[PDB]
RNA sequence: GUCCGACUUUAUGUCGCGCACUGGUUUUCAACCGGAUCUUUCCUUCUGGCUAACCUGUACUCCUUGUGGGUGCAGGCGAACC
């Protein structure tokens, strides 16, 4: 209060604060490299998907939707992207 | 946080980042995006709908941003673009719904109150839409010629 | 919906500083905005401020160095003579001795003195002292 | 505009005092006298070679035009031979410090070498009393379209 | 302010918020003054000699005296990393 | 080969340039089948404060982005050969003045060809290696405008010491004058 | 420079309002109004005057080598005006 440096604030400031009331509008989605347990295909995958995904190699569901971000299949790994 | 069609105050949305150009991990050129694109687009399946297929079976995050132009001018652009864009014709079938709910059965008079609001979106969308010289301004719109086009 | 950038602008400017917020955040952000802000300052009646892109309209964060004690726009840009000028002092300027409604003219947007040392009149935006 | 030869009605149709010679070994249709009104206005083409008499055109016509110029938007034209030009503009009320967005509908007398639709931007000027409506007359069409310049789309 | 003449004719410059950049009222009994006092390098008084910072009431009124009074005591180089420019 | 590759041959530095690129051309086996599209356009040399010099290469804007796809093993290899000089891939640009209210509308002119996009696309080609992540600018008591520029950490470590020259080019380059910051 | 009030019938050195009336403005000063301009910077430009004018260039010279200074006549600046 009185003073502060909302120009440069503390970056877990804006970390806590979510959309649209950022300095600049910074979403907090990302990708996500996403191994199948059935072949070998390596696939991005994007945070909060909507489709239930199948790999375009072979059809085996990878991702489940939700209201947020959509449930992995429980089968594949992932590391970040 | 308009909404006119409610009393509603959310400004749940989506906010683009800033960087318009590509993100540097991504491997895919512009031209493959763009045959992926017009590939999806020859199967029937709305703008919309390939955009979200593109942010989720790969690493299209824009349209734009990957192959320099968006959904619907790329559409045009080889001359593929529908009559009618998307959402004027999603709202003429939910209308087609409500209509064919109407008729069946007749006591639903706050169903007659959505009626009479849609028809409204509809009226502005037409209004916009004969304005700015996407369809021809001989255009309108009562229940058949919806009931032609859409089935 | 925002209509008058502006007028949006420095009325959270005024609350603010009526609170004694030592700075504002200014969604709009546009050249009349920007504008009338380097005659803000150059005035004296105002700090730094900076300006933030956003590929959409930016934003302004404004340091209040509280020798402001108004801001304040005229939303109907009303039409104005050269001798009229004057009056609209007498309207809104709490004194002759200083204060300084802003208006924009061929020239640009400007201070009334500025204006009138320029002999050319324009439209009026606001005022400030 | 006459509709597709102009010697339709009752009477004849011919500029008044030009004879057409049929002494002449030359088979030339008819003698079309034409005129430049002036003021930067250009004739258009289709006056000089066009069969039409329209005694009231600036052009081929007998009127003399003078005094007043104006910019107008047509607003009907299902009139015949004529057209009624509307004209939107504001007026300071004195006692509120506004101005007033009012129109004045104006008639005035088209050629046929002028082809006109609702809604054109149109330039006019200032004539003899040529009837009770019609003291002005056309000059020329600038927006011929408005927009509709291109309609089709296929790239 | 000044006469033709080129006389301080007003009488009682007003002194200026430390805080708020503000006038300080004569009548509104809730201006505060705080009188800090200069401490040599041995550790001992120094009566006579000292700062001052006039912080108008309303702060005492807002709320918010406190951070105004720890922004100028870090910002004089008098107190250590108390107060943040960015919180 | 120097004749085919700048279109216009005075001032022989720029002719020197070209046979540095010509050197470039000599190792073939990965530094060719990409290099042969390659030309210069008037290149232009920047002065910088402390003896230091930036050069100041430009493109007809035709396959820049070639040039961008294989630019960075080029820069250094120019910085090595060119000693104490600094290159900069410039985008040439033939910008257009605004249509003015005395002037005939001529062909309006699309926005590409603005000050706005020449100086922001010019500042975004800067540096190259790594985009720019934020603008911002101050307008200073005296009267003075002053645009910040926040650039990416990450990616950083490719210049890490230039700014100094990206100052003085785009200043020289302008008036509007520059000043970095990286964020954390 | 012109000079004005202290000094009274008349006048000056001297003290003073540090110019009461007029300039150079590089006295650094500050402006603030334009104007030309280099901006990748248009302020519409031609078709002809008339060429205003001097990159002109012809004799090169009235002349102290020296551009201190110009009559002159096809290319060629028009913007000085038609
Ligand atoms: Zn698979």
């Amino acid at each position: 209060v009185l003073v502060q440096d909302l120009l440069h604030p503390t970056a877990a400031s804006e970390a806590r604060k979510h959309k649209l009331k950022t300095l600049v509008q910074s979403p907090r989605s990302h990708f996500l490299d996403v191994k199948c347990p059935g072949c070998l295909n390596i696939t991005t995958v994007f945070s909060h998907a909507q489709t239930a995904v199948t790999c375009e190699s072979c059809s085996t569901v990878l991702c489940t939707p939700t209201g947020g971000k959509a449930k992995l299949s429980e089968g594949t790994s992932f590391r970040r992207k | 946080m308009g909404r006119m069609h409610s009393k509603g105050k959310g400004m749940s949305s989506s906010a683009i980042p800033y960087s318009r150009n590509a993100p540097a991990w991504f491997k895919g050129s512009s031209d493959g995006v763009v045959e992926q694109i017009i590939k999806y687009a020859r199967k029937g399946l709305t703008p919309s709908q390939i955009g979200v297929l593109l942010r989720d079976a790969h690493g299209v995050t824009q349209a734009k941003v990957i192959t320099g132009n968006k959904i619907l001018r790329i559409l045009k652009s080889n001359g593929l673009a529908p009559e009618i864009p998307e959402d004027l014709y999603f709202l003429i079938k939910k209308a087609v719904s409500v209509r064919k709910h109407l008729e069946r059965n007749r006591k639903d008079k706050d169903a007659k109150f959505r009626l009479i609001l849609i028809e409204s979106r509809i009226h502005r969308l037409a209004r916009y839409y004969r304005t700015v010289s996407v369809l021809p301004p001989n255009w309108k719109y009562e229940s058949a010629t919806a009931s032609a086009l859409v089935n | 919906t925002r209509t008058s950038v502006l007028a949006d602008a420095l009325n959270a400017i005024n609350n603010a500083e009526k609170t004694g917020k030592r700075q504002v955040l200014i969604r709009p952000s546009s050249k009349v905005i920007i504008k009338f802000l380097q005659v803000m300052q150059k005035h004296g009646y105002i700090g730094e401020f900076e300006y933030i892109d956003d590929h959409r309209s930016g934003k302004i964060v404004v340091q209040l160095n509280g020798r402001l004690n108004k801001c304040g726009v005229i939303s109907p840009r009303f039409n104005v003579k050269i001798a009229d000028v004057e009056k609209w002092t007498a309207n809104l300027l709490p004194a002759r001795q200083f204060g300084y409604v802003i208006l924009t003219t061929s020239a640009g947007i400007m201070d009334h003195e500025e204006a009138h040392r320029k002999h050319v009149s324009g439209k009026i935006l606001g005022f400030v002292y | 505009s006459t509709e597709l030869t102009v010697q339709s009605e009752r009477a004849f149709q011919k500029q008044p005092h030009i004879f057409t010679n049929p002494k002449a070994k030359a088979n030339r249709k008819t003698k079309r006298w034409y005129k430049n009104v002036g003021l930067g206005f250009k004739t258009p083409k289709t006056a000089i070679e066009g069969s039409y008499i329209d005694k009231k055109c600036p052009f081929t016509g007998l009127v003399s035009i003078r005094g007043k110029i104006l910019t107008g938007t047509v607003v009907s034209t299902r009139m015949h031979r004529t057209i009624v030009i509307r004209r939107d503009y504001l007026h300071y009320v004195p006692k509120y410090n506004r101005y007033e967005k009012r129109h004045k509908n104006v008639p005035a007398h088209v050629s046929p070498a002028f082809r006109v639709q609702v809604g054109d931007i149109v330039t006019v000027g200032q004539c003899r009393p040529i009837s009770k409506t019609v003291r002005f007359n056309v000059l020329k069409v600038a927006s011929a379209t408005g927009k509709a310049n291109k309609q089709f789309a296929k790239f | 302010m000044e006469n033709d003449k080129g006389q301080l004719v007003e009488l009682y410059v007003p002194r200026k918020c430390s805080a708020t950049n503000r006038i300080i009222k004569a009548k509104d009994h809730s201006s505060v003054q705080i009188n800090i006092a200069q401490v040599d390098e041995e550790g001992r008084a120094i009566p006579g000699e000292y700062v001052t910072y006039a912080l108008s009431g309303y702060i005492r009124a807002r709320g918010e005296a406190d951070d105004s009074l720890n922004r100028l005591a870090q910002q004089d180089g008098l107190l250590k990393n108390v107060w943040s420019y960015s919180r | 080969p120097q004749a085919k590759i700048l279109s216009q041959a005075p001032t022989e530095l720029e002719l020197q340039v070209a046979q540095a690129f010509i050197d470039l051309e000599n190792n073939s086996p990965e530094l060719k089948a990409d290099l042969r599209a390659l030309q210069f356009k008037s290149i232009r040399e920047i002065e910088v404060a402390g003896g230091k010099k930036a050069l100041a290469v430009f493109v007809p804007v035709p396959s820049l982005a070639a040039y961008h796809k294989v630019q960075i093993k080029l820069t250094r290899e120019l910085e090595k050969k060119f000693q104490d000089r600094h290159v900069i891939f410039l985008a040439e640009r033939r910008i257009l003045p605004k249509p003015s209210r005395k002037s005939r509308q001529t062909q309006k002119r699309p926005r590409s060809r603005t000050l706005t996009a020449v100086h922001d696309k010019i500042l975004e080609d800067l540096v190259f290696p790594t985009e720019i992540v934020g603008k911002r600018v101050r307008y200073l008591v005296g009267g003075n405008k002053i645009q910040k520029i926040l650039l990416n950490s990450k990616d950083v470590q490719h210049i890490d010491n230039k700014l100094e020259s990206f100052q003085a080019v785009y200043n020289k380059l302008t008036g509007k004058q520059i000043v970095f910051e990286i964020p954390s």
